[PDB]
């Protein structure tokens, strides 16, 4: 048995932290973003 | 993207500056008076019948 001085749980608290390395594009779940355009062909106002 | 605005853009350079020249000066019999400008053909029948 070994006792040994612990930090007590009241004066520490686990936070939760979410890494990312880079910041996800406005069309995020789409493949093509560009077939919006390219099947455009009466024009766009 | 301008698609849209050229056919806006056709339409709105030919009326602003496209100019015909009215029946006075092409098929009615107006005097020089209100055929020509009057800032400087305002003695010219004067001066030409002189």
């Amino acid at each position: 048995i070994k006792t040994a001085p612990v930090v007590p749980p009241t004066e520490q608290r686990d936070m939760v932290q979410e890494e990312r390395v880079g910041t996800p594009v406005k069309n995020a779940g789409n493949a093509n973003p560009a077939a919006d355009s390219d099947n455009a062909t009466e024009g766009v106002v | 993207g301008g698609e849209a605005q050229l056919a806006m853009g056709l339409n709105d350079m030919v009326a602003q500056c496209f100019h015909m020249h009215g029946a006075q000066t092409t098929m009615l019999s107006t005097p020089i008076i209100s055929r020509a400008d009057f800032g400087v053909y305002h003695n010219v029948v004067t001066n030409m019948y002189r």
